[PDB]
RNA sequence: UCGCUCAAACAUUAAGUGGUGUUGUGCGACACUUA
RNA sequence: ACCCCCGCCGUUAGUUGCCAGCGGUUCGGCCGGGCACUCUAACGGGACUGCCCGCGAAAGCGGGAGGAAGGAGGGGACGACGUCUGGUCAGCAUGGCCCUUACGGCCUGGGCGACACACGUGCUACAAUGCCCACUACAAAGCGAUGCCACCCGGCAACGGGGAGCUAAUCGCAAAAAGGUGGGCCCAGUUCGGAUUGGGGUCUGCAACCCGACCCCAUGAAGCCGGAAUCGCUAGUAAUCGCGGAUCAGC
């Protein structure tokens, strides 16, 4: 259950409790950062391709 | 008397934009306190690496969200046309109140 | 007429004023046997003063702020060396060989990922 | 006791303040 | 002084000592001595007959305490017992009642490792 | 390190007396990187010893930690595939870093209640000539004179 | 913990109106373990299911302030 | 408090075998190997 | 090596800060005023074996001065041709095989949380360099519109209610803790230790039995720095003490 899951988490129909994060890109069920709304994975490769205005390679 | 915000992300695209106001301002009008630069708010974002399991080696990004403040006090007319006109910005979303 | 010089170790900056007098010191307010109590590192940052053979013959007035409760110390130990050297030339002839002058580049380092304490790796195992 | 439920640090380990805790 | 019917916490701190009495402790300790008026300090050692009787007899009439106290701890197990609620259930293997970690320590209930 | 012989760790001198032997007593006293409160402890034991004996805690503490000054001890070696208990002196740092260490431990095997009157009827001891501290120096070096036989690899 | 008004599910309390309504039987399958047995309801017989199937677990004076479910095994051998 | 035999559990190994090492039962005062 | 942070100082800007210099003092940088100085970030210089002594053919090493800083100054980003037929078809894309009134779809409840046992990684202790408690002081970075909550009242409290400010260097989370002065404690399974269990409450959420967190009263367990074995770390490091976020209804 993986296409029928991505389409239950944008329906919202009871209570709000079951709203939960859900990654757009990928549409991954975990690491979905709310800022993003994506998954830690798919994040990180377009960081690398400059698709994330703002996002810089941090180093300190 | 008014009080120009201009917050952004790259700091070269800000400092063109900052000091091209600075010019049109005072080479037209009153007195305009120049770029005052404050605490850069930043978004710092760790994460790890590879898909599956590895608690190490992880990369992580930084989110430069700049400021920069400049204010304009006399009300000029020729200011506000110039301004109004001779404007160049971009990736930088400026708010400006009295 | 004054002495001035500028003290920072670990993000705690110290601005010193001093004025040739008696030995009355304000930092921040307080007085220095007063704000300071219990610590010996206290009349250490005098230290400079004891260097020159002048300790009750000047006031002190400095603000210290950040950093910890002993990095201002720190802060007014150097400061106190730029205040007096900067009206004596001379003074820096012998304040600089018993080492004052540096802004001691000792600082806390970044918690690396994957460590604990930007060292300390977690208990290495195998079983 | 950094693990007493009755404590000053008892509270401030746990992130919370309560009684024994002075709170606004 | 045998304070609650037998127990006698004599030597001491007249706080601690109701401490090791039987359904008080610390913060009924110090309750008792701000409706007392008692000295926390002062021992049992060196105190007057009326403060004993005082201080003896209120906390004793006032909350449940001592084997009664204890006797009420067992009645209500008998009751999650007469019927067997999930939490009865944890006292008849002698199981913990918060379903923590089973699969691996908790011997605090199971007692000694029998490792078998 | 295969390379270099690192240097030593040159400390900063007392700030009370004037003496880099001293602060260094500080530091193995320092539990949990509190230099102020072992100083204090140190400093209280200071006028603990001109309370018993009309002495200056200075030479008390000199006398004491030279009475405690291993003079030899035995180290371990192998040999073709063997452990030799081979005797030999030690060096200067060592002899005071093992002193200065062996007397905080002689303190806290004193059953005294509070820290400074362990460290100071430690020092006292000490500096006689016959204490917990100086008992466990007495001990090493007879390991050294016993194994006397296996010196011939002085190395 | 629900302080303000006791929790527990419509159908169960509706349900269970009908047989004090004229004192039917007790026979009862629900569902909702997650309610609180209600206090006048005593003598009847709700047969709580718990992923397995329905135990008819009785009901008295003492069995009222806790839940359905405090009287219905989830896990075998308990 | 020590000496000893035996059967588990754990530790050394990359792993096994064996052994070695501690605690548990009853009494007397490293080496070798790895289709 | 060029990229950033902390390292010396200036250049640019002044709602961060200054009884410092003066007037009111409610004796609080609160008002007037000012930016030199602290700060907030941005640009640039600076350290290059450059100087002297000694060894040396060259490269280079050791010692001394000036300097904020010497021989990469400390840290990070950065991890080659490849190996481990390493890992990942549950991040995703994907060749082929297999299911297609069910290996697909929906809900409710249960289950990853089971316990006779074992191992790894951790928190907190087994206490008088300390435990319980009253007062006082010094951080960095971060986050905050369906969220951070200053002030007033109820109660033991969690928490609730009234209600001001905030597109956030100037409003909130916030007392940083440890530490400084003072008190009880007196070597005791202890005022150490809070695990376990009884009863009564608060918070979020359709719903806290399974299976949440958090108060309060009580019960006050194992537990005297630990065998064979074994891990971390070379300096602002270890050890030790508080703080913030992501994640997120709450946890
Ligand atoms: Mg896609
Ligand atoms: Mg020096
Ligand atoms: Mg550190
Ligand atoms: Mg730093
Ligand atoms: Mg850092
Ligand atoms: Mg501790
Ligand atoms: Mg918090
Ligand atoms: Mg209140
Ligand atoms: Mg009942
Ligand atoms: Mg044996
Ligand atoms: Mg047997
Ligand atoms: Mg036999
Ligand atoms: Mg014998
Ligand atoms: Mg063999
Ligand atoms: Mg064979
Ligand atoms: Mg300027
Ligand atoms: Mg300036
Ligand atoms: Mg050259
Ligand atoms: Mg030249
Ligand atoms: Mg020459
Ligand atoms: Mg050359
Ligand atoms: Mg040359
Ligand atoms: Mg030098
Ligand atoms: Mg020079
Ligand atoms: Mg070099
Ligand atoms: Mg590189
Ligand atoms: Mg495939
Ligand atoms: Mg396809
Ligand atoms: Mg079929
Ligand atoms: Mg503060
Ligand atoms: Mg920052
Ligand atoms: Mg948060
Ligand atoms: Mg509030
Ligand atoms: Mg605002
Ligand atoms: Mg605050
Ligand atoms: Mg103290
Ligand atoms: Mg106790
Ligand atoms: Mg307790
Ligand atoms: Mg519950
Ligand atoms: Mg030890
Ligand atoms: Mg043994
Ligand atoms: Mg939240
Ligand atoms: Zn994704």
């Amino acid at each position: 259950a993986r296409k029928a899951l991505i389409e239950k988490a944008k329906r919202t129909p009871k209570f709000k409790v079951r709203a939960y994060t859900r990654c757009v890109r990928c549409g991954r069920a975990r690491s979905v950062y709310r800022f993003f709304g994506l998954c830690r994975i798919c994040l990180r490769e377009l960081a690398h391709k400059g698709q994330l205005p703002g996002v810089r390679k941090a180093s300190w | 008397k008014i009080r120009i915000k201009l917050r952004g992300f790259d700091h070269k695209t800000l400092d063109a934009s900052a000091q091209k106001i600075v010019e049109a301002a005072r080479r037209s009008g009153a007195q305009v306190s120049g770029p005052i630069p404050l605490p850069t708010r930043v978004r710092r974002f760790t994460v790890i690496r590879g898909p599956f399991k590895h608690k190490d080696s992880r990369e992580h990004f930084e989110l430069r969200t700049h400021n920069r403040l400049v204010d304009i006090i006399n009300p000029n007319r020729k200011t506000i046309e110039q301004l109004m006109t001779l404007d160049l910005p971009t990736g930088v979303e400026i708010e400006i109140k009295t | 007429e004054q002495y001035y010089g500028t003290g920072r170790r670990k993000e705690a900056v110290a601005r010193v004023f001093l004025r040739p007098g008696n030995g009355k010191v304000t930092v921040n307010g307080q007085d220095f046997n007063e704000y300071f109590q219990g610590l010996v590192r206290a009349v250490a940052a005098l230290e400079p003063l004891r260097a020159v053979d002048a300790l009750g013959r000047f006031d002190a007035y400095i603000t210290v702020r950040g950093g910890g409760k002993s990095g201002q110390i720190d802060a007014i130990k150097l400061g106190i060396a730029r205040a007096l050297v900067q009206y004596n030339p001379d003074y820096r002839a012998k304040l600089k060989p018993l080492g004052f002058l540096t802004r001691d580049a000792r600082v806390v380092e970044r918690k690396k990922y994957g460590k604990h304490k930007a060292r300390r790796a977690p208990q290495y195992s195998k079983r | 006791g950094k693990g007493d439920r009755r404590t000053r640090r008892g509270k401030i380990w746990r992130g919370t303040y309560g009684k024994y805790r002075p709170r606004k | 002084a045998r304070i609650a019917g037998v127990e006698i916490p004599r030597n001491k701190r007249v706080d601690v000592a109701l401490t090791y009495i039987y359904g008080i402790g610390k913060a009924r300790a110090k309750e008792a001595l701000e409706k007392t008026g008692i000295n926390p300090a002062t021992r049992v050692k060196d105190l007057t007959e009326a403060e004993v009787v005082r201080l003896r007899e209120y906390v004793e009439n006032t909350w449940k305490l001592e084997g009664e106290l204890r006797a009420e701890v067992a009645a209500n197990i008998k009751r999650l017992m007469d019927i067997g609620c999930y939490r009865g259930l944890r006292h008849r293997r002698g199981l913990p009642v918060r379903g923590q970690r089973t699969r691996t320590n908790a011997r605090t209930r199971k007692g000694p490792r029998k490792t078998v | 390190a295969r390379r270099r012989r690192a240097e030593v760790r040159q400390l900063q001198p007392d700030l009370v007396y004037g003496d880099v032997l001293v602060t260094a007593f500080i530091n193995k006293i320092m539990r949990d990187g509190k230099k102020n409160l072992a100083a204090r402890i140190f400093y209280d034991a200071c006028k603990i010893i001109q309370e018993k004996t009309g002495q200056e805690p200075l030479k008390v503490f000199k006398q004491a930690v030279e009475n405690v000054k291993p003079r030899m001890e035995v180290r371990s070696r192998r040999v073709g595939g063997a452990n030799y208990q081979v005797p030999m002196e030690v060096s200067p740092r060592r002899q005071q870093s093992l002193a200065l260490r062996w007397l905080v431990q002689a303190a806290n095997q004193r059953p005294e209640r509070r820290a400074a009157v362990r460290i100071a009827h430690e020092l006292m001891d000490a500096a006689e000539g016959k204490g917990g501290a100086v008992k466990k120096k007495e001990d090493v070096e007879r390991m050294a004179e016993a194994n006397r036989a296996y010196a011939h690899y002085r190395w | 913990s629900l302080k303000k008004g006791v929790f527990v599910d419509d159908h169960l309390l509706e349900k269970v109106l009908e047989l004090n309504a004229k004192g039917e039987k007790r026979l009862i399958k629900t569902w909702s373990r997650r309610s609180t047995i209600v206090p006048e309801m005593v003598g009847h017989t709700i047969a709580v299911y718990n992923g397995k199937q329905h135990v008819p677990v009785y009901i008295t004076e003492n069995m009222v302030g806790h839940k359905l479910g405090e009287f219905a095994p989830t896990r075998t051998y308990r």
